[PDB]
RNA sequence: GGAGCCAGCGAGACCUUGGCCGAGAGGUCUUGGAAACUCCGUCGUGCUGGGGAUAGAGCAUUGUAAUUAUUGCUCUUCAACGAGGAAUUCCUAGUAAGCGCAAGUCAUCAGCUUGCGUUGAUUACGUCCCUGCCCUUUGUACACACCGCC
């Protein structure tokens, strides 16, 4: 199974590696639940991303 | 009411080329099977039987579009790229075609040089133009 | 010009006639 | 000049290097950047409110800048001119971008929707044209020439109907609800328009 | 035969040495021809 | 001369080979009219031009 | 707009004439184009090339970009010269640099000062680009110190004025980077060096590039205006050209 | 005189002059009908105003378009711009302004380039 | 004024012991001078 | 002539603005 | 109840084909494929696979490179056409790309009665990778939906191009085959293989 | 033709600079005040170029003010062949300076507004221009 | 192989519209002073109808006085080249790239320089995580707010 999460804020000054953006996303199934994730492509707020794993917490990648 | 410009260029030339082939009155030189129409080309036209009449189909329409036309204009008109040189088309074939058409009466020697679309030819071209539309 | 030409505009005219004279 | 209204004092004054005459002003919602325009320079002067120094000048207009306005939310700056064009400036950020949109005639007034997603502008032809800022495409237009009322001047040797003195609006503004625009000009009429339907709600003498 | 135009110079070591001495001498005195704020 | 493009022009019969031209690069030349000129470079084809 | 440029060009052609007369009367300061912004507004430079540039000319253009602190490199793909000058004047640039080449060898360099000139054209000789240097490393992009040597004549001062304002005003006193333009028989040698002050002198290391630049045309207008009045031009077919010096 | 209007459409070097007068729905480009415009692949592009606003509006008018300059694609865009411009100008000069407003609204809603010159003037995206 | 009149598109009006009343005040009446000074100034 | 072409005001107005072979010659 | 805007039959002095009239009725790609029934199956890909605006032909002369995200509003078919022309010899030749896409859509219709535009949408949705790896070794990261669309278009076009580079198959038929297989989700399509491999490598470094 | 009003302007400028000549040279107000006069005359267009005080004393003349008059300026711009004719269009309302039309001949245009002068968009006078050039575009209404 | 066709720069006898010969190159008699691209066809994964180097035989042009070269055309002959290692250079919109046309306008350039027009993208437009180059560590800065001894 796979979950969908809508981006709510594109975190900056996160020290992430080049080409990686740390985002925070609200799950569509449960709007309240928030998870911080790492994204590779260009991203903005109000955008939906796919999470196969909903348990891992984003750790910055240097 | 119908005119050559009202018909597609490709459709008109193929239709009137067939009529010229069907008519059988267009004089065709012997050397058609052994010529390539330019220096820029490499091998003779594939449709050996009918390219000459369809060559006559093209120029006759040009003479309709432009009132006065000469062998030089046709040479540049059918010329193509080869550094590049842009060699003009073979003079002999265009001259033979223009002579061939005016035998049928499709064209005739324009004033101040060149070939004009004969009024009999103008009606003839309009005739096949209506034929394609209908 | 009825009321004369400005100092910039006198200068350009003088240049034009010289070139025209040439 | 910047005025602190709680203590009623001019705590700052800004000026150009060569004393440029200013006609229009817009201010950042954050209250940290102030931009002014002129009829003689074709350039937008930018200052820092805290420092009073000239950050830089936004160039790109061929025409005198008639009006300026910052978005209340998106903080984008929209500038219009007699250059028959409108430019959207993304001054804030590491990289700055300019999006020019061309218009039928000289822009006299510009208003910013409170949401900051749209921009309406008044042109010399008597047209209120609304454009989408993010997409930079037109979304609506309102005709103005007929609704305007202009009276023949006693010195005018002409009929008012033939007169072209003022059949455009020199000032416009949205409603805070965002479904209406109030427009005025060098005329005896104030017209209140409904943006979504592009109709005249009422006219005032 | 004569030549119309000035011949193109060559940067030989002696010219390089002479040029470098002038550069060094200028900076010894800090005699710099640079624009300044007015 | 045999090819003239405004001031620039190509000349022949002054030299037999481009090798001869190579030395005389830089020399003055003038016409009977008195137009002062210059040898720019030897043309590869034909020799001497 | 077209009435702006026409009117301002007429004012400029007059202003240079008055300045020329005033100088001649003085014969019996900073030039007018640069006097307004001299030391007030830091120069804004665009460096570009001819259509379909070779790889080297792009490399050389990049090196020229590094030479001037406030230079930006712009690709000239199909750009039309009136459009190029007009578009740059919109952006507020101060100067435009255009480079030409021959089989990947830089041959020319032209500088035009906006919004109304002058335009200076130069020929490049013995050009050596830093890409010919192995393990060279990166440049320092502080504001250089400037050294101009052996510029005496009025034309020499003019060339000094054009080249001076390509750089920012007020370099720090201890900036390690120095750019020198040395005149030697009208062939201006351009060198770039990084120095260190030693206890008994100063030692300098060149960063490059090396190239000799000679003026041959100077017109009163933007590089587009081919009809612009020529302030000065180089005559070569004159009998004294082989030994005549101008700068 | 016969009511008529003249408009221009420009794309790069291609310029098209459209004359729109009272007529019986006859549309020609360069003295040939709009159906024979080439490239055929882009033919529909030049058809594209005709369908958007409806052919009934055209049945009462004659449109003649002459194109010079530029390439095939730029010429196609010059033609479509000229057709739309002459259309709207005609309904202004000799028809109500309400129809004009509807025409402008439809064209601009779909693509504003039909009515605007699309000029990619150089922009130095790099600051400085 | 006269130059402004001649160069103005629109109408330009002409510019205009005993105790004297101040018709207009730079600051509101209830406001005090002491309240107008910042703590740093004091 | 080039400057005259260059510096032409498009807006200028002047009031002038408003305004057998042998047999053929005899006929005309 | 009826509303009638036309009381006279419309006959134009210049003859217009009846097919052009039926196109007057509805906007239809190449007069031959409609945008009414097409929907993006995956919710995430919505707002970035733009098919709501119907277009006769791929060319639009639009300005989509100026800001960061106009590419989303560009029609998906036009993005495909832009992606087909490549390799230098084909650069700048968008008309050939238009011819190729029309022929491919015809093939897709012939082999599968479904709508080729729907097939293309399904292929883009299926072949879009859902996570990727970034070098630190490798670490697994998410992928933005615009990057998903971008990798989908690039992978499909590259696979079709490479398949027919030196093969009897022409570009059009191999593109149609790749699109059909990607829509099916079968491993036969090269893009699906690459997507699965990328996701697998991300899973390993998860 | 009566020039009493401009003659008043010229002298009034002269009296102002004279009395400024009477003040101490080092007075900041004097130097400040003068620079506003030099700027104002420059802005009006009376001065083609920036000048000094003694230049204001002699440069200012009736002809300079009249040259700035709108009837005169369109003649230099070749809009009208003759001045009386130029007075006619402005009184005939076919002329606009910037976004505002001016029906008064006595208006002088400043240096900045000197160039925005043109015809009103719907003027029949402008159509006759574009019709001869065959560049009349009915969409622009002109 | 046929047809269909669209540009903008450019002007100090020789050019030329037109007719007649030749398959072509090219001759002879007279008048005035663009490609790429689009449509329909043939071909076809085979160093093949891709590639045109070398070589042979002819048909012509230009001088010049030689059987000398020179520049074209016809046929036959049919090579390397099958996407390029280590490495390395550049590049963000009318941009990369493809395509042809024109002038040689005192420097540089002669199939090289410059200019002109035509077709026209993918990606990114976010970051100081790595590299490199810099700024600050007396607010000095006119209100409010934020800060508080490298
Ligand atoms: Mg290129
Ligand atoms: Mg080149």
């Amino acid at each position: 199974p796979v979950t969908l999460a809508k981006v709510i804020k594109v975190l900056g000054r996160t020290g992430s590696r080049g080409g990686v953006t740390q985002v925070r996303v609200e799950f569509l199934e449960d709007t309240s639940r928030t998870i911080v994730r790492n994204v590779k492509g260009p991203v903005r707020e109000n955008d939906i991303l796919v999470l196969m794993e909903s348990e891992r917490e984003a750790r910055r990648l240097r | 009411g119908v005119s050559v410009r009202d018909v597609a260029a490709q459709d008109f030339i193929n239709a009137y080329a067939s009529f010229l082939q069907r008519q059988g009155k267009l004089e065709v030189p012997g050397y058609v099977d052994i010529v390539k129409t330019s220096s820029g080309n490499e091998m003779p036209p594939q449709d050996a039987e009918g390219w000459f009449y369809k060559r006559a189909a093209s120029v006759a329409r040009h003479i309709y579009m432009r009132k006065q036309v000469g062998v030089g204009k046709l040479n540049k008109l059918y010329g193509g790229a080869k550094p590049y040189k842009h060699i003009d088309a073979s003079g002999s074939i265009n001259r033979k075609v223009l002579q061939a058409l005016e035998k049928i009466g499709i064209v005739e020697i324009s004033p101040k040089g060149g070939r004009r679309i004969s009024e009999n030819g103008q009606r003839d071209l309009d005739r096949i133009a209506a034929q394609t539309l209908e | 010009n009825p009321y004369g030409l400005n100092e910039v505009d006198d200068f350009a005219s003088k240049r034009e006639k010289v070139l025209l004279g040439q | 000049r910047a005025w602190d209204l709680i203590r009623y004092r001019n705590f700052r004054t800004f000026t150009g290097t060569e004393r440029i005459q200013f006609n229009c002003l817009a201010v950042d919602p954050s209250g940290e950047v102030v931009c002014a325009g002129s009829l003689d320079n074709f350039d937008i002067h930018v200052w820092s409110v805290q420092t009073g120094q000239l950050l830089d000048a936004l160039s790109g207009h061929e025409g005198p800048v008639s009006c300026l306005s910052f978005s209340q939310e998106n903080s984008v700056l929209a500038s219009a001119s007699w250059d028959k064009t409108i430019r959207i400036w993304s001054i804030f950020g590491r990289s700055q971008q300019v999006e020019p949109i061309e218009v039928y005639s000289d822009v006299l007034a510009l208003s910013m929707r409170p949401d900051g997603k749209e921009v309406a502008v008044s042109t010399l032809k008597g047209q209120i044209s609304i454009f989408n800022i993010e997409d930079a495409k037109q979304v609506g237009n309102i005709d103005c020439r007929k609704d305007i009322i202009s009276g023949r001047f006693n010195q005018d040797r002409f009929t008012a109907k033939n007169s072209e003195r003022s059949k455009f609006f020199t000032t416009i503004h949205y409603s805070f609800d965002g479904m209406a625009i109030v427009a005025g000009g060098n005329n005896n009429s104030i017209c209140l328009y409904d943006v979504p339907n592009e109709v005249l709600l009422k006219r005032f003498i | 035969f004569d030549r119309t135009a000035k011949p193109v110079p060559v940067i030989t070591s002696e010219v390089t040495e002479s040029l470098e001495d002038m550069i060094r001498r200028r900076i010894q005195d800090s005699n710099f021809d640079d624009l300044q704020r007015r | 001369p045999y090819k003239i493009f405004k001031n620039t022009a190509f000349i022949k019969d002054m030299f037999s080979s481009a090798m001869e031209v190579a030395r005389f690069e830089g020399a003055q030349i003038k016409t009977v009219s008195g137009i002062r000129g210059e040898i720019k470079r030897a043309l590869s084809k034909p020799e001497g031009h | 707009m077209l009435r702006r440029q026409a009117r301002e060009r007429r004012e400029y052609l007059y202003r240079k004439a008055q300045e020329l007369q005033d100088s001649q009367l003085q014969q019996k300061q900073v030039d007018d184009e640069y006097a307004a912004t001299s030391g007030i507004m830091d120069p804004r430079i665009i460096v570009t090339t001819s259509r379909d540039p070779s790889t080297r000319l792009s490399q050389f253009a990049k090196e020229i970009k590094l030479l001037f602190p406030n230079a930006v490199r712009l690709n000239r793909g199909n750009y039309v010269m009136p459009n190029l000058v007009d578009a740059c004047k919109k952006s507020g640039t101060t100067d435009l640099v255009v480079l030409h080449e021959h089989r990947g060898v830089p041959t020319s360099l032209t500088i035009s000062h906006f919004p109304h000139g002058p335009t200076a054209q130069f020929s490049l000789h013995n050009v050596v680009m830093r890409h010919d240097i192995i393990n060279a490393g990166n440049q320092s992009e502080v504001n250089p110190h400037l050294i101009f040597d052996n510029f005496t004549t009025a034309l020499g001062k003019r060339v000094v004025c054009i080249l001076k304002h390509l750089f920012n005003a007020g370099p720090k006193k201890d900036s390690e980077r120095v750019i020198t333009f040395a005149n030697r028989g009208d062939f201006i040698s351009v060198r770039q060096h990084v120095y260190v002050r030693t206890r008994e002198g100063v030692e300098i290391a060149e960063v490059g590039p090396r190239f000799e630049m000679r003026l041959f045309e100077l017109r009163l207008g933007t590089l587009e205006n081919k009809d612009a009045d020529v302030e000065w031009q180089l005559r070569r077919f004159i009998r004294t050209a082989n030994k005549k010096d101008y700068l | 005189a016969v009511p008529s209007v003249q408009t221009f459409g420009k794309k790069k070097s291609a310029t098209a002059v459209a004359h729109v007068k009272a007529g019986k729905g006859l549309i020609k480009v360069n003295g040939s009908p709009i159906t024979l415009v080439e490239p055929e692949i882009l033919r529909f592009k030049v058809y594209e105003p005709l369908l958007l606003v409806g052919l009934d509006k055209f049945s009462n008018i004659d449109i003649r378009v002459r194109v010079t300059g530029g390439g095939h694609v730029s010429q196609v865009y010059a033609i479509r711009q000229a057709i739309a411009k002459g259309l709207v100008a005609y309904h202004q000069k000799y028809v109500d302004e309400q129809s004009k407003n509807e025409l402008k609204k439809a064209f601009t809603s779909y693509d504003r380039t039909l009515l605007i010159a699309d000029s990619r003037r150089p922009e130095p995206k790099k600051f400085g | 004024y006269k130059l402004d009149v001649l160069s103005s598109v629109h109408f330009v009006p002409k510019p205009a012991e005993t105790p004297t009343i101040s018709m207009e005040d730079a600051q509101p009446l209830y406001m005090s001078n002491a309240s107008s000074l910042a703590p740093q100034e004091i | 002539l080039r400057e005259k072409a260059k510096e032409r005001n498009p807006d200028e107005y002047y009031h002038a603005m408003h305004s057998s072979m042998d047999q053929v010659k005899l006929l005309k | 109840f009826e509303v009638v805007e036309e009381f006279t039959p419309v006959v134009l002095a210049t003859p217009i084909p009846e097919e052009v009239q039926q196109a007057q009725t509805e906007i239809k790609l190449f007069n031959k494929w409609s945008f009414e029934e097409v929907e993006v199956k995956d919710a995430s890909l919505v707002d970035y696979v733009q098919v709501r605006q119907p277009i006769f032909v791929a060319h639009t002369a639009g300005r989509y490179a100026n800001k960061r995200f106009r590419k989303a509003q560009c029609p998906i078919i036009e993005r495909l056409t832009n992606s087909l022309m490549m390799n230098g010899r084909n650069n700048g030749k968008k008309l050939k790309a238009v011819r190729i896409i029309k022929h491919t859509l015809d093939i897709i219709n012939v082999l599968t009665d479904q709508n080729p535009i729907q097939v293309v949408v399904d292929a883009i949705t299926n072949t879009g990778p859902r996570e990727d790896t970034t070098r630190v070794r490798r670490q697994a990261v998410d992928v933005s939906p615009l990057r998903r669309v971008n990798q989908a278009i690039a992978l499909l076009t590259i696979g079709a191009r490479e398949a027919a580079f030196r093969n009897i198959k022409t570009i059009a038929e191999t593109l149609a085959e790749e699109l059909i297989n990607a829509a099916k989700g079968s491993s036969t399509s090269y893009a699906i293989k690459k997507k699965d491999e990328l996701e697998r490598v991300a899973k390993s470094n998860r | 033709e009566d020039y009493h009003k401009y003659n008043r302007i010229c002298g009034d400028i002269r009296r102002l600079a004279n009395k400024l000549s009477l003040l101490p040279p080092t007075d900041p107000f004097r130097r400040k005040h003068e620079q506003l006069l030099l700027d104002k005359l420059y802005a009006m267009g009376v001065l083609t170029t920036k000048s000094k005080i003694s230049d204001l004393e002699n440069k200012v003349t009736v002809s300079a003010i009249c040259r700035r008059r709108l009837p005169v300026i369109m003649h230099r711009l070749k809009m009208a062949e003759t001045i009386q004719d130029a007075v006619k269009f402005i009184e005939q309302g076919h002329v606009r300076v910037g976004p505002n039309l001016i029906n008064d001949p006595a208006y002088l245009v400043t240096r900045n507004m000197e160039d925005y002068v043109t015809w009103v968009d719907n003027s029949k006078i402008k159509k006759t221009l574009l019709r001869y050039r065959n560049q009349i575009d009915d969409f622009d209404f002109s």
